[PDB]
RNA sequence: GUAUGUCUAAAGUUAUGCUCUUAUUUACUAACAA
């Protein structure tokens, strides 16, 4: 029951390439979501390591802005537009030389509206964490 | 013209009230509509005619064209 | 005192509202599976300033401006030092390397 | 490359830059429109246009905020089309083409046999192109 | 001992409905509550009887009182015991708290239940609220606006040349913009007289110490809706801003928001009403951002700009790398001050030197920092120039006064400026 | 800023002395800024 619901996804949590194809988007769809649902546990774990080094506080509750996500992207139940969106944020987080580009794409992400401000806000922090992250390294 | 009716609910509330309260102090607890419903449909009754031409009209100007 | 007597609610217990509360409080006595799991497997499992450095250059700017052209000169000196003083860029290379000889 | 124009059948033109999708010039209202075409000018100043009522214009396109026409080309009775190479070469509605000296305005009128589609072969000096209706494509 | 303080989302009518009510506040409890029986707030006797509650309700009630009806009190009672033991909009329980803000009079007042040791904080929280709430400060202002007795006391001093460099201070800002959000062509039309359409635009949105400068650029078609468009250009700026506040975190929610335009403040204000924690400043200090949008890459994005987008930048790159912030502001605030002398002239300084190359992501061409000195220096020849031209007097200027009309913010009617200029 | 007035809003009716370059005026207009 619950047992093997730990060893498949923690199995599976291990079990992927985090990237993300900028043509795939064109595409119709839990490749994408997947890709990016643990490209951002990727972001999450280099966060963990700093710490010390960054404020600790707010990522506390970014974690339970996170949650939705979570829940979201492995169901996908975040929609097209939003995902598309979301997407090409994370794309362009992926790549150093595109910090215009991240912030960009998270300002026409944000572009009912109540926990997906607080979500979507707690997005913006794992740019403005990658961002400084990259820079003091 | 409906300023005359409410005046003179006005009054009869003046005037019944004060019969009202003689012993009995101040408060809202006062009914007795009779009269000013007398006076309401006295009213209607001088209106009717008014608005059986008015409404009249106006429905005929709906359906015919304004002459 | 005009809202005093208009008060639709003037001089009562709450007989009305505790009628009230009894037809509530008899109203009081007549009456995820792995996707929780799948997102909480990641950690959560519960369920003045740099202007005064800038100021400190601008008093730096009363520095230069104390040695050549304070007020004697009208332009030749108190407008063109004026020009080459705060104004520029370059104003923070002057400090800099006065701070870089003073190191 | 980069200013763009285009007339419309309101009797209106709008000068443009090239992607930047903001009038830099509406033209005039009193004239009327159909075809734009700029003459082959030395300095490239000018951007020629048929109108409905017989007489193409002539535009001072650099600046594009220029539009005082210098000398308006009138006797072709218009339903069709003009060219340029020295000349401006344009066909008319009823009859035949009306070759014009560009610089006064006044010049032959070649028999056409109606339709007008005036055109210059370019890589020549001396060579034009009719477009007739139905199969009459007239060259010279 | 509360378990989860909800809103109740009721439909806008609600603020203002008066026939009805729905909770605003629902108050779900850890354990069962006691509350006492109905009574006003300074009704200092709250009776407890054995009645209890899991849950409780907070409603606000504003009202607009006459010279007849301006006590409160008893208003909110009325209104408390009416919406209760009323079968329309009925509340989760009967048992519940009702504020109620007479806002022609400040008469605060409530009425209601009241949980344990609960009284003493809602009287004090009404007496905070009234001292200083935002949206009520507004509405206090508005009406003395109004009235035209408006006292002219502000408790932060504006941005004028002195305090231009406590600007910043280790603290996340933010700097509004919104001359270039209403542009027009001017174009002649069938009957004679001129007609004006909008173009697109922009909200000059800039970060002095990281130089993000954001800029939602207004595509035409959000005027296409409406008329009157002036005020209108205010009104979405200010919405577009306050949007924006509102995307980014508790942490990089800018504290002080600086406007060119005060006019534009009055709109913003409101707008900025959502969170009470950013902090309006309006500068004394006028700076050239008219100007900042007659930069060559910019106006092109602009001129791009398909639909409702925002293509933010970084209004200077290299200047951050070799320098502080402070420094490549200052060297901005010079060529935006030359653009907006002479468009012309700023361009050719710029493009003196054809050999030079602007980047493919920078806004400016990247000069060595000597040539760049030169550069600045010939602008700020530039600016001194166009004083002589219009203000005629710009030979026998002092240190202070000469800095002021680099920026050309520190007016002469200004009384900071004589403050600073007293202090020297 | 308006009254007001036009405009659009999709389905196919069966025929064979001049050109030029500019700088200046004046006027009018301009819910565009001051
Ligand atoms: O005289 P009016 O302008 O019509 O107003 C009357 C009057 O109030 P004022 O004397 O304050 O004007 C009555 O007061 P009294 O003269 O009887 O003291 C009062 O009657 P009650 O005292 O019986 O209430 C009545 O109020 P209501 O309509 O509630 O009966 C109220 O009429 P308005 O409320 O319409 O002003």
């Amino acid at each position: 029951n619950r047992p093997e619901r730990i060893q498949e996804a923690i199995a599976q949590d291990k079990t992927i390439s985090v990237i993300i194809d900028p043509s795939q988007i064109g595409s119709t769809k839990p490749l994408l979501s997947m890709k990016c649902n643990l490209y951002i546990h990727e972001i999450l774990s280099r966060w963990k390591a700093s710490l010390e080094a960054y404020h600790p506080e707010l990522f506390l509750d970014t974690k339970k802005a996170l949650f939705p996500l979570l829940l979201q992207l492995r169901r996908n139940q975040l929609a097209p537009d939003l995902l598309i969106s979301l997407a090409t944020v994370l794309y362009h987080l992926q790549q150093p030389k595109e910090i215009n580009l991240a912030v960009q794409s998270y300002m026409k992400l944000s572009i009912i509206d109540e926990r997906t401000r607080l979500w979507i806000t707690s997005i913006k922090r794992l740019i403005t964490f990658e961002e400084w992250y990259t820079s003091n390294h | 013209k409906v300023m005359h009716q409410i005046r003179a609910c006005k009054d009869l509330k003046h005037i019944i009230y004060y019969k009202f309260n003689k012993n009995l102090g101040k408060g809202p607890g006062c009914g007795f509509w009779q009269p000013a419903w007398r006076v309401w449909l006295n009213f209607l009754r001088g209106t009717i005619p008014l608005l059986e031409r008015y409404i009249g009209n106006l429905i005929t100007r709906q359906f015919e064209g304004r002459s | 005192d005009w809202d005093s007597r208009k008060d639709r609610w003037y001089g009562y217990s709450g007989k009305e509202y505790n009628e009230l509360i009894s037809k509530w409080e008899r109203d009081k006595r007549n009456k995820e599976i792995e996707l929780m799991k799948l997102e909480l497997y990641k950690d959560s499992v519960g369920s003045t300033g740099e202007g005064l450095k800038l100021n400190e250059l601008n008093q730096f700017a009363r520095s230069h401006a104390k040695e050549m052209g304070i007020r004697d000169e009208i332009e030749d000196k108190e407008k063109v030092q004026h020009v080459l003083v705060a104004n520029p860029t370059k104003y923070e290379y002057l400090k800099k390397k006065r701070e870089q000889e003073e190191t | 490359g980069s200013k763009f124009i285009s007339s419309s059948e309101d009797k209106t033109v709008r000068i443009w830059e090239n992607q930047i999708n903001v009038p830099i010039k509406q033209i005039s209202d009193t004239a009327q429109h159909s075809m734009p075409f700029l003459n082959v000018h030395p300095s490239q100043n000018y951007f020629c246009a048929q109108s409905m009522d017989n007489r193409i214009y002539s535009f001072s396109l650099k600046p594009k905020y220029k539009r005082h026409p210098k000398k308006i080309f009138k006797g072709h009775s218009s339903a069709g089309y003009g060219i340029s190479l020295r000349y401006i070469c344009s066909g008319d509605s009823k009859s035949r083409l009306f070759t014009w000296d560009w610089n006064t305005s006044r010049l032959l009128n070649n028999i056409n046999k109606p339709i007008t589609q005036v055109d210059w072969h370019p890589q020549e000096t001396s060579k034009v192109i009719c477009s007739g209706a139905a199969g009459k494509i007239y060259v010279c | 001992q509360i378990e989860s303080v909800t809103k109740e989302t009721v439909h806008p009518r609600k603020s203002y409905k008066m026939n009805s009510s729905a909770a605003d506040i629902t108050m779900e409890s850890v354990h069962e509550w006691e509350v006492s029986k109905p009574s006003l707030l300074h009704e200092t006797n709250d009776s407890f009887k054995g009645l209890i509650t899991n849950k409780m309700w907070f409603d606000v009630q504003l009202r607009y009182g006459d010279y007849d009806s301006h006590d409160i009190s008893r208003y909110v009672r009325a209104k408390f015991l009416d919406y209760t033991t009323d079968n329309v909009s009925m509340y989760p329980s009967p048992t519940g708290v009702m504020i109620g803000i007479d806002l022609a009079y400040n008469m605060y007042d409530a009425y209601g239940n009241w949980f344990n040791g609960l009284k003493p904080l809602i009287q004090n929280s009404m007496r905070t609220i009234m001292k200083a709430n935002p949206a009520l400060y507004v509405l206090r202002e508005r009406i003395r606006k109004g009235l035209q007795i408006y006292q002219s006391s502000v408790q932060e001093p504006f941005l004028n040349s002195s305090n231009y460099a406590e600007l910043f201070n280790n603290d996340i800002k933010l700097f509004v913009d919104d001359t270039n959000v209403y542009r027009v062509t001017v174009h002649k039309t069938f009957e004679g007289n001129v007609a004006t359409k909008a173009i697109n635009g922009c909200i000059f949105t800039l970060n002095p110490k990281t130089g993000h400068l954001f800029l939602k650029i207004i595509h035409t078609s959000v005027w296409a809706g409406q008329k009157r468009l002036s005020q209108l250009a205010k009104w979405k700026t200010a919405e577009e801003v306050s949007a924006l506040v509102r995307s980014l975190p508790k942490e990089e929610q800018p504290k002080q928001i600086i406007v060119t335009r005060k006019a534009m403040l009055d709109p913003l204000e409101v707008h900025m009403l959502d969170f009470p924690n950013i902090a309006i400043r309006p500068t004394e200090l006028r700076l050239p951002f008219s100007a900042a949008m007659s930069i060559d890459k910019l106006s092109d994005v602009v001129m791009k700009a398909t639909e409702p987008q925002m293509v933010l930048f970084n209004i200077y790159d290299d200047w951050l790398d070799r320098i502080s912030s402070y420094t490549a502001f200052s060297r901005l605030t010079l060529l935006l001050r030359a653009l907006k002398t002479n468009e012309e002239s700023a361009k050719m300084i710029l493009l003196s030197d054809p050999t030079i190359t602007i980047k493919s992501y920078h806004l400016w061409p990247s000069f060595t920092d000597e040539q760049w000195i030169t550069i600045e220096s010939q602008m700020r020849d530039l600016i001194l120039t166009e004083y002589g031209r219009k203000y005629n007097v710009n030979i026998s200027a002092l240190t202070q006064t000469e800095i002021k009309d680099i920026i050309l913010g520190q007016n002469i009617k200004a009384p900071s400026v004589k403050r600073q200029k007293m202090a020297e």
